[PDB]
């Protein structure tokens, strides 16, 4: 499967040279790095290619890299049932670009846009329901960015005052506790 | 005399006939559904589900308290006619439990809705509650009244 | 692109069950093009559930936070309306399907003056749109039945809120920090009291900030 | 009896229609449905795909 | 694919159809509703119990799994899966297993892999059961779930005597498994095994041939081939329609390639098929768990851990040896390092293909860890395949597409 996929990956790169910027075969996976502007055409071809036929979207997700001057990366998971075989398509996002959406090609990527756009603020153009999926309504931020903490800023409680259950800043009985275990010691990689 | 003894059968009628709202909300509701199973069989207590709060006296609040979802557990809670009992079951409703520290997570149910037990557990089994329901019972025996 | 159906599902999904149960309302967010008073280059994001940036420091608030806004204002056929920061002017655009008349006051000259083209665009006509100063609002046309603040405040000035009839109903979004609470005000004895509605967020518009100095 | 056929006639010849564009069963045919003809158990050998 | 507007085979518009759609009969079915699982806010557009729109509303049990998952270790985070489809906690455990395996190129024991097999098969039925006969009880029948939660408070004692918990188990470990089974257990579940197919008929005679069962499933939410590649089907989904798709076979893992066993596909595709689906991969796994016991009582004692630089040592070496306490001790605090690199770890979960797409980056704690939940996308799809049916027809629809929130939200 390592050379079939190394096979696959070059047929890739020929017939859409212009979408591929690399692949990578690592842990017997294979990784697409692709361009924003090509993606949904990238993606396409991988659906209904007959050597590569992806008529399976296992999941859309994003990564983010705050160290990165596009901090974003928006990762494709594929599966094709009739092949055997799956891929990973991955494009870099700067913060405030918008991603084409990929609903044309899958009716099931809607949820999991919306979820990218929920927890990491990514807009997506061409999207019929863009709103938030997971978090409460009104929330602020988009809490699977690096900056923003664990426990948020706000947490609700009912008032009596106000009969009704209301936002109020966030106030920890006892506060997150952050060890730091990591060794100073990386270890010898023998040859 | 008269007005204990007729507590004491207020009590009696109220520990007998105590209907809980179906309501569950995570994977405590899966120890909270055997409790009802043939193994334990919590509905020869007395203690029967019923599918809407204005026929429930009790309140399991089996599983985790999120924020969007704690306005519509005080809705119900509000729904349900007096007296109404709450039991707060597993580490989550009871403080947050695993997800204490996270942004959309109520560190427990009692910042909603008032709490009268609390079963602990992670899930507390079937056992564990159906002794937190016994224990609710001889609470109403110790305190009830006719306002609850 | 079918911004019909876009707006339909706005409607559907973000305004009907947030609490928006006056039919006023929800017809007119079924008909005010939203695309259509968002700068060009966020067009295709017009239907998005979030607040749209329109300058820096000024948004066009979340359909959930504008529809449960005006849900609460509970606007009259015969109601005039003061609608500060109209940005577009989208908010008195909707808002001019329910009430009499809308004073829409703007102060950015650039936004001011699109307002008016976008606003005649869509034959609106019971709009006006008058530039200066938000925290001024316009006391030439008060008082007003309702009052609308379309942005984040720490502290409403006394002179807006005199432009408000007796009775009359302010709504505006405080900003406490992190967290967000639309009030609402009832004028009574010539005082506004303020009472708790929902939570929502919005970046605080110039001129509403509180006096903050130095604090032992 | 004459009267009420009429009723009936009239009833149906002014008002029937039937939806087209919703999802209809036919009761025999769920009944008929054969759970032995429905499922089969396939040997699938290890690596084989669709 | 779309019938708000009336559509009559006489071709009439009525007046009101004419005017737009603004007073319209919207419902909230849920989230306190009993087929709605607790958590399920759907809105439901409804024409004369037509249902014409339905918006699944979810993320009344997100809990920011992800995001907690970032700030512990990988050992810490091992009870978070377990939480996900907590009807069956081991299963979701093994993918996080399997990733970190994969990216420290680490193996397991013999006796390990067989155990995963083993309680992997036992949650197939933990969940089946539940999803069966709770789906027959969203369709009225009382008596069904009753007989099968019997079965299921069994093999949670089996559960709990291998762990010492009856739910959340956390008993699969990177690197095998924690403890070793005792032998009465083993003989334990072999005599429950034996039992087990009388109950799957005694359901079947209940159920199967019921007229009324079959006019509450036969020819609802039919799934085509084209539909289940629109919408990311996995599992029963799938294989209801005919796809003899199985993770199991089709990308074998831990020792499943040595296990006889069918996979049953439906013909229709429809809701009587994937309940007929469901009740024969239930004899299926009964079948791999007989094997599986007697695989293990063949075996030589080994370990069921791979110790090493991956996992703790035994107790007694703890007790007795420096390096066995050094390693317990970095172990249980530092936990491995985890090279750096990206994979997506799949398994045959009970309710489909569940993943864990793990980014490490060589530190103790997971960079990035994504969640695939099969019900995330199964649920999606409710408003394509509730719409033309009655409301009736709902909740017989929410159970064949076999959905817990503690993975549709995480
Ligand atoms: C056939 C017709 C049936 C008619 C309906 C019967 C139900 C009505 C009577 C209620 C049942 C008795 C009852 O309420 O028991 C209370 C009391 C228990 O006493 P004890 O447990 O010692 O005190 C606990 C204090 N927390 O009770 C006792 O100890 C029993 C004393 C007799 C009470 C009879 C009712 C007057
Ligand atoms: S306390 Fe434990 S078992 Fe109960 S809902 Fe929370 S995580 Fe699940
Ligand atoms: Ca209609």
């Amino acid at each position: 499967s390592d050379e079939a996929l190394l096979e696959l990956a070059e047929h890739i790169a020929l017939r859409r040279e212009n979408d591929v910027i690399s692949t990578q075969v690592a842990f017997g996976e294979l990784t697409v790095n692709a361009t924003l502007s090509g993606v949904i055409g990238l993606i396409e071809f991988l659906r209904n290619d007959p050597n590569c036929r992806f008529s399976t979207l296992i999941d859309i997700t994003a990564v983010d890299n705050p160290a990165r001057p596009a901090r974003f990366d928006v990762v494709y998971h594929l599966l094709s049932m009739y092949q055997n075989q799956r891929i990973r398509v991955k494009v870099q996002v700067r913060e405030d670009e918008l991603v084409p959406s990929l609903i044309g090609v899958f009716p099931g990527a809607n949820w999991y846009e919306r979820e990218v756009f929920d927890l990491f603020g990514i807009l997506f153009s061409g999207h019929s329901d863009l709103r938030r999926i997971l978090t409460d309504y009104g929330f602020r931020g988009h809490p699977l960015r690096k900056d923003f903490p664990t426990t948020g800023y706000v947490e609700v409680r009912w008032s009596d005052i106000e009969k009704r259950v209301v936002y109020e800043p966030v106030n920890l009985v006892q506060e997150y506790r952050q060890f730091d275990f990591l060794s100073p010691w990386e270890g010898a990689k023998y040859v | 005399f008269l007005l204990t003894t007729t507590e004491d059968i207020i009590n009696w009628a109220r520990n007998g006939s105590l209907h809980w709202m179906t309501f569950g909300l995570a994977c405590c509701a899966v120890e909270m559904m055997q409790t009802s199973m043939p193994r334990y069989d919590l509905e020869r207590f007395g203690t029967a589900p019923r599918a809407s709060p204005r026929q429930s006296d009790l309140m399991i609040v089996a599983g985790t308290l999120t924020n969007k979802m704690a306005p519509a557990l005080r809705k119900v809670y509000d729904q349900m006619p007096e007296p109404r009992y709450v039991i707060s079951m597993g580490s989550c409703a009871n403080g947050g439990g695993y997800y204490h520290y996270s942004y959309s997570v109520v560190r427990g149910c009692d910042r909603i809705v008032p709490v009268d037990i609390y079963v602990p557990g992670c899930p507390p089994t079937a056992e564990a509650l159906l002794y937190g329901i016994l224990q609710l019972q001889r609470r109403i025996r110790r305190t009830g009244t006719l306002v609850r | 692109t079918d911004f019909a159906q876009r707006r339909t599902m706005m409607v559907d999904t973000q305004v009907r069950p947030n609490e928006v149960t006056s039919y006023p309302v929800i017809e007119a967010m079924l008909n005010v093009p939203r695309e259509q008073f968002v700068p060009e280059s966020r067009r295709d994001v017009a239907y998005v559930g979030n607040n749209i940036d329109l300058a820096p420091g000024r948004v066009l608030l979340e359909p959930r936070t504008l529809g449960k806004m005006m849900d609460i204002l509970n606007l009259q056929n015969g109601d005039l309306v003061l609608d500060v920061g109209c940005g577009y002017g989208y908010s008195a655009a909707v808002m001019a399907r329910i009430a009499e008349a809308v004073v829409a006051v703007e102060e950015d000259a650039a936004m001011a003056a699109e307002a008016e083209g976008r606003l005649a665009a869509q034959d609106v006509f019971n709009v006006a749109v008058v530039q200066g100063a938000l925290a001024e609002g316009c006391p030439g046309q008060a008082p007003y039945d309702a009052i609308l603040i379309e942005g984040a405040v720490e502290q409403v000035p006394e002179a807006l809120t005199e432009q408000l009839r007796e009775g009359g109903r302010i709504v505006a979004l405080f900003r406490e920090g992190n967290l967000g609470i639309v009030r609402l005000g009832h004028k009574l004895d010539g005082r506004v009291n303020w009472r708790f509605a929902f939570n929502a967020v919005a970046p605080l518009l110039p001129g509403f900030a509180r006096p903050r100095g130095f604090v032992l | 009896g004459l009267v009420l056929l009429v009723a009936m006639i009239g009833a149906i010849v002014l008002t029937m229609r039937h939806r087209k564009d919703v999802k209809r069963q036919n009761v025999l045919e769920q009944m008929w449905r054969d759970p032995a003809k429905t499922m089969e158990l396939k040997d699938v050998k290890p690596g084989q795909g669709l | 694919g779309d019938i708000r507007k009336n559509s009559y085979d006489d071709g009439s518009m009525d007046a009101l159809t004419g005017e737009q759609s603004i007073r319209n009969f919207n419902i909230n079915f849920g989230p306190q509703h009993p087929a709605a699982h607790g958590v399920l806010r759907m809105v439901l557009e409804l024409d004369g119990e037509i249902v014409e729109r339905a918006d699944p509303h979810i993320g009344l049990l997100h809990r920011g799994t992800e995001k907690l998952m970032e700030s512990r270790t990988y050992l810490q985070n091992l009870p978070y899966l377990d939480r996900l489809d907590y009807v069956a906690p081991m299963n979701q455990e093994h993918a996080w297993c399997l990733a970190i395996e994969r990216l420290t190129g680490t193996v397991i024991p013999r006796r390990a892999s067989l155990i995963r097999v083993l309680y992997s098969e036992i949650g197939r039925i933990l969940n089946h059961l539940m999803g069966v006969t709770t789906g027959a009880m969203d369709v009225g029948a009382l008596t069904p779930p009753l007989w099968g939660f019997e079965a299921r408070e069994e093999l949670m004692i089996f559960y709990e005597r291998a762990c010492g918990a009856r739910l959340h188990a956390a008993y699969f470990r990177p690197g095998g498994v924690h403890q070793d089974l005792p032998p009465d257990l083993l003989d334990d579940i072999e005599e429950w095994c034996e039992r087990f197919p009388k109950l799957v008929d005694d359901l079947d005679t209940l159920l199967t041939e019921n007229r009324i069962f079959k006019q509450r499933l036969v020819d609802i939410g039919i799934v085509t081939e084209a539909d289940a590649l629109d919408w990311g089907y996995t599992g029963v989904m799938v294989r209801g329609s005919g796809l003899a798709w199985d993770l199991r076979r089709s990308q074998p893992y831990e020792c499943y390639d040595e296990f006889d066993f069918q996979i049953p596909v439906g013909r229709n595709g429809d809701c009587y098929d994937r309940y007929l689906c469901r009740m024969a991969e239930m004899r299926e796994s009964c079948k791999i768990m007989q094997q599986a016991v007697q695989k293990l009582r063949a075996e030589p004692a080994g370990d069921v851990l791979a110790r090493g630089k991956l996992t703790p040592p035994r107790r007694a070496e703890m007790k007795r040896d420096m390096e066995s306490l050094i390693h317990h001790f970095k172990l249980y605090t530092e936990g491995f390092k985890v090279p750096a690199g990206e994979v997506y770890a799949a398994v045959e979960a009970p309710k489909g293909e569940f993943g864990v797409y793990l980014v490490a980056d060589g530190t103790n704690k997971p960079w990035r860890a994504k969640l695939r939940a099969p019900g995330f996308a199964h649920l999606q799809s409710i408003d394509w395949m509730s719409r033309g049916h009655m409301l009736a027809d709902v909740p017989a629809i929410i159970a064949t597409l076999d959905i817990v929130f503690g993975e549709v939200d995480r």
